[PDB]
């Protein structure tokens, strides 16, 4: 009846590659990859910069890096479990479709 | 840094002046320095190493300075921070 859906320009693979590039830049350069050249920096130092930015001294991280990494891993696991169990997590995109 | 507005027909043009770093160099970094049995952390900056010596410089510019007591603070011992290195800390009171 004439109703035709057109495919998008950027495929899912290109969006995934863009997301992976953003993630790699964030984990290997902090915030310097967006403002200019990708300056390499260790992640336990990017976290220290973030803590200094939020108003916390870097010795807290340099003393509880193990606990912070464990909490981050547990949070990622809980987020994955919630996305696997709760079907209404992505309700906005499904409602749009 | 700053922006300058410009008038345009049915619009506006901003001249955004931005700070873009360039000419980066690789250096060896350390999270803390252990001189008097206790760890030292920079107040503003980051530890850098040219291969033989250690210095403290800001994050957005390379300005090597001697690791003095005024540029770092003491917090905890050395057997807690992972990756801490051994380097001397200059004290301005001793020579004076």
């Amino acid at each position: 009846n004439g109703l035709t859906v057109l495919p998008p320009l950027l495929t899912d693979e290109m969006i995934a590659q863009y997301t992976s590039a953003l993630l790699a830049g964030t984990i290997t350069s902090g915030w310097t990859f967006g403002a200019g050249p990708a300056l390499q920096i260790p992640f336990p130092m990017q976290m220290a910069y973030r803590f200094n930015g939020i108003g916390v001294t870097q010795n807290v991280l340099y003393e509880n890096q193990k606990l912070i990494a464990n909490q981050f891993n547990s949070a990622i696991g809980k987020i994955q479990d919630s996305l696997s169990s709760t079907p209404s997590a992505l309700g906005k995109l499904q409602d749009v479709v | 840094l700053m922006s300058f507005p410009q008038s345009a027909p049915h619009g506006v043009v901003f001249l955004h002046v931005t700070y873009v770093p360039a000419q980066e160099k690789n250096f060896t970094t350390a999270p803390a320095i252990c001189h008097d049995g206790k760890a030292h952390f920079p107040r503003e900056g980051v530890f850098v190493s040219n291969g033989t010596h250690w210095f403290v410089t800001q994050r957005n510019f390379y300005e090597p300075q001697i690791i003095t007591t005024d540029n770092t603070f003491v917090s905890g011992n050395c057997d807690v921070v992972i990756g801490i290195v051994n380097n001397t800390v200059y004290d301005p009171l001793q020579p004076e």
